[PDB]
């Protein structure tokens, strides 16, 4: 139903489009990362005007219509109920990521294979923590 | 005043079955990436701005809502598999939509519809009797009722 | 700029055979021919029509699918119902009916481009169904003796659900039968009183 | 638990098939060898399904990452030889015994998909010509 | 005389039915399917099949005529020789009829994928025979036969008992010339605005 | 007549290593080439099976210059 307007992707296509999502919602909050972040100016979809460098209420306040940004906003808000103080800096690490898979994805890395690797190199990095 | 077909007219020929043909590959494409345990997941975003993410067929195929009236019956039959047996739904349109595809150069070539379809069942057959040859049960042929679990 | 003349009656949908609209008629009525051409046979073949309540209808029969069709043409609506005509009546054969239409406009179509009149085409055609209603009375081979049996219920029975649905005519034939069965009084060598109905059978289906 | 777990399983439905596409490929090599008897056309709608019913297995590769080509040439030709049991390994990308690796799959699953797979085909191929109504 | 609660592939109906007294008339035919498009199918076939038994009565409902186009053949043969005895214009018009006959046989071959350049002359020949005598003898009900796995030429009614009921045909027939000539006399439409 | 006859017989005769035509190669070598592609693998697979599929184009074309049912005739060559 409601073929009419339906977005669709191919995998050549989708792959770089969900990377330059990423990379736009990280532009969001790159800016705010670290003691020194700058403060912006939102005003919400509701009306909501408030000045703050909060990556958390940045994200919360600030909406959008691309699915695959919608995901990195879900995920920065179910952080925020848990310690919410590194929402800034998980969301620039995730885009570094996706960043690096795609460029993996350019070199002929199968998707699956970049995702095990980034687990392996996670649990190691954890463990020499 | 009404209209049974809104105003909108159809051909006639291969064109119509070569339709067909293009809509359940579409369909098959769309499904590709939920087949197996480690298929990919499919964002699909509803009408009311609900957003659900899985790779299970069933949930696939209810959220897609085909419009096109003849992969409309892939999707029913693959809905009616799952409902009354629960395993291999994406398998059954991955087949489906194979078999559309390699049936496109046969309807090229100019043969009719009614041989592919005998030629189908009778290869079903005998992939029937293929599987009932291999398929394995064993009660107390060189094991137990017990060692072959 | 350029002038009209010779049109007096309205501006509204007029035909004529000054401009070869005998033929166009049946060019309008092949459209139609084609598609109840696929029907007829053992191996005829279902279509998709969807209605107007968003449902999918899918059958193999062509009356079914002329109902569920938009019929616009007049020369259509004769052969429309012609075909409802042929079901009342008889219950079967609308297909027949359908299909010998259509053939005889087509070669009524050549007759024309041969230069026939129209008239004498039709007093050939009755000439040639007089004489084809005549020798069917020959062409008779068996005979049902009517006696009720499922046996030879069957022989007409089997016919009559081949090319409705292809591949399950012997199951539908003994269903069919064993119905009859159940419903035929205690006779035989009777076809002046009627005995069996058409009502008097119910279908239903299980999933 | 694991043990009673995938006992469970297997005894829900003990009849069973080599998984990890080795029933298709059986399956594939079983109508080609036919075919190879046959004459006709029949003999060109016995390879076309035979070589469809090995997309599982191709997807299933592709899905988890390993070398389709490579994967599939290895598969058949250790099918093609010896036990009919060979398939593909998710754990490690090779070819192997799956029967003896007790990786396996409903049959009756696999005669019910076939099944459904080969109606919807038929009824979508079942009409070349049609005219159907916008709704 | 019985009236309970039957279970049905899992669905519980009710049934009244008679034994001894008070013999009921009517009768039920219960479908089972996974299909919804095959159970419409075959309930559109059942309707057919029911409707056409109601015509086994007097008026030709009990003869039989051969199926598969043998009719259709030996009705083209006919009209064809007719045609050639009856003089004037009309010849050309019983010709045509008589072709228009075709279609049957044409469409059989057609929807079955069997090659009408090849079956169609087959059809000719085998209704169209020499025999050594004065009437013609042997297979003279050689129908359209379907195969679809390996066959040559085709088989005789008698071996699958296709018939056709006399009255539908004659029915048809009659209804098919008759929109025919109705179609056939208009040489001018005229409508006026809604 | 004598004279042409003579010089085609000659040709062939001239030839002391011939192989039957009418397609006989071609499907022999496409039938040789299908059973060998089952043995290779290496990637090399699908283009030993793509090349021995071609050369039954040959026989196709043939079947259908000849106003006859190429499907078939290529089916029954294929079979023998």
């Amino acid at each position: 139903k409601d073929q009419g307007n339906k977005k669709r992707q191919h995998g050549l296509e989708a792959k770089k489009s969900h990377i330059l999502a990423a990379r736009s919602v990280a532009s969001i909050i790159k800016t705010s990362l670290g003691p020194r972040g700058l403060d912006k100016i939102l005003i919400s979809p509701d009306g909501e005007i408030t000045i703050t460098n909060d990556g958390a209420t940045i994200l919360s306040q600030m909406e959008l219509d691309n699915e695959i940004a919608k995901l990195l906003v879900q995920l920065s808000k179910s952080q925020d109920d848990e310690i919410g103080d590194g929402t800034t800096g998980v969301v620039v690490l995730a885009s570094a990521l996706l960043d690096q898979a795609l460029e993996l994805i350019q070199k002929g890395i199968h998707p699956i294979k970049i995702a095990n690797g980034f687990d392996e190199a996670a649990k190691l990095a954890i463990s020499k923590l | 005043i009404v209209v049974l077909k809104e105003g909108t007219d159809a051909s006639q020929g291969k064109g119509q079955i070569i339709s067909n043909i293009n809509a359940c590959v579409a369909v098959q494409e769309a499904l590709k990436p939920t087949l197996g345990p480690l298929g990919s997941d499919i964002l699909i975003v509803t009408s009311n701005q609900k957003t659900t993410i899985s790779n299970d067929g069933a949930t696939i195929l209810k959220l897609l809502d085909v419009v096109h009236p003849a992969a409309k019956t892939l999707v029913d039959i693959s809905r009616a598999q799952d409902a009354e047996v629960g395993d291999g739904t994406t398998s059954v349109t991955i087949l489906a939509g194979e078999l559309m595809k390699e049936a496109k150069p046969f309807l090229e070539e100019g043969i009719s519809s009614h041989l592919i379809m005998k030629g189908y069942r009778k290869a079903v057959s005998l992939a029937v009797e293929k599987i009932n040859e291999l398929a394995v049960d064993i009660t107390s042929e060189k094991s137990s009722g017990r060692e072959l679990l | 700029q350029n002038p009209n003349a010779g049109l007096f009656k309205q501006g509204y949908n007029s035909y004529s055979n000054a401009d070869g609209q005998i033929i166009k008629s049946i060019a309008a009525i092949r459209e139609l021919h084609q598609m109840c051409l696929t029907s007829m046979g053992p191996c005829g073949r279902n279509k998709i029509i969807v209605n107007h309540l968003g449902k999918i209808i899918i059958t193999n029969d062509a009356a079914t699918m002329l109902r569920e069709l938009d019929i616009v043409h007049p020369a259509v609506k004769v052969l429309v119902m012609a075909t409802e005509q042929q079901k009342i009546d008889m219950g079967d054969g609308t297909n027949l009916v359908m299909i010998l239409a259509g053939e005889l406009l087509n070669v009524s179509e050549k007759l024309i481009s041969m230069g026939l009149s129209a008239v004498e085409i039709i007093q050939g055609y009755n000439m040639a169904r007089k004489f084809t209603l005549k020798e069917l009375d020959e062409m008779v081979v068996g005979e049902i003796t009517d006696k009720n049996d499922k046996n030879e219920l069957l022989k007409m029975i089997k016919p009559v659900i081949s090319s409705k649905k292809y591949g399950s005519e012997d199951i539908l034939s003994e269903l069919v039968s064993e119905a009859v069965s159940h419903v035929l009084p205690v006779a035989q060598q009777a076809g002046e009183i009627p005995y069996f109905n058409v009502d008097s059978i119910r279908v239903v289906k299980i999933m | 638990h694991d043990a009673i777990m995938i006992v469970k399983r297997a005894l829900q439905n003990k009849l069973i098939v080599a998984g990890g596409g080795a029933t298709e490929m059986e399956v594939s090599k079983c109508l080609r060898d036919y075919s190879k008897t046959i004459a006709g056309k029949q003999q060109m709608i016995i390879n076309a399904f035979a070589k469809a019913l090995e997309v599982i297995p191709r997807q299933l590769c592709e899905n988890a990452g390993f070398d389709a080509i490579e994967i599939l040439n290895k598969l058949r030709l250790a099918h093609s030889k010896g036990e009919k049991w060979y398939g593909v390994v998710f754990e490690t990308e090779n070819i192997g015994d799956n029967f003896a690796k007790f990786v396996w799959e409903p049959a009756l699953v696999k005669i019910n998909a076939l099944n459904s797979a080969t109606e919807a085909t038929n009824l979508i191929l079942s009409v070349d010509e049609t005219i159907t109504n916008k709704g | 005389e019985t009236v309970k609660t039957m279970e049905i592939g899992g669905d519980r109906v009710t049934v009244f039915k008679q034994e001894q007294g008070e013999i009921s008339r009517t009768s039920t035919i219960i479908l089972r399917g996974a299909t919804q498009n095959n159970l419409d199918d075959i309930e559109r076939a059942i309707d057919d099949g029911v409707a056409a038994v109601k015509g086994l009565m007097k008026p030709s409902g009990g003869k039989l005529l051969p199926g598969a186009g043998a009719t259709e053949i030996e009705l083209i043969s006919r009209i064809t020789k007719y045609g050639e005895r009856t003089p004037g214009l009309l010849q050309l018009a019983i010709k045509q009829f008589a072709v228009a006959f075709e279609v049957v046989p044409r469409t059989l071959a057609e929807t079955a994928g069997l090659d009408v350049n090849e079956v169609l002359p087959n059809l000719y020949a085998a209704h169209n025979v020499t025999e050594p005598g004065a009437v013609k003898t042997d297979h003279l009900y050689k129908g359209v036969d379907i195969d679809g796995e390996s066959d040559e030429g085709v088989k005789d009614i008698r071996e699958e008992n296709i018939y056709d009921m006399l009255a539908t045909k004659k029915f048809a027939i009659n209804v098919a010339t008759e929109a025919a000539t109705t179609v056939l006399s208009i040489d001018q439409i005229i409508m006026a605005k809604k | 007549s004598l004279h042409d006859s003579l010089s085609v017989v000659k040709r062939t005769l001239e030839s002391g290593n011939v192989v039957p035509g009418g397609g006989c190669v071609e499907a022999a070598l496409n039938i040789y080439l299908d059973n060998f592609a089952t043995t290779v693998g290496s990637r090399e697979q699908l283009a030993i099976a793509e090349f021995a599929a071609a050369l039954l184009i040959i026989p196709k074309t043939l079947a259908v210059n000849a106003a006859k049912d190429s499907s078939e005739l290529v089916a029954k060559l294929r079979s023998y």
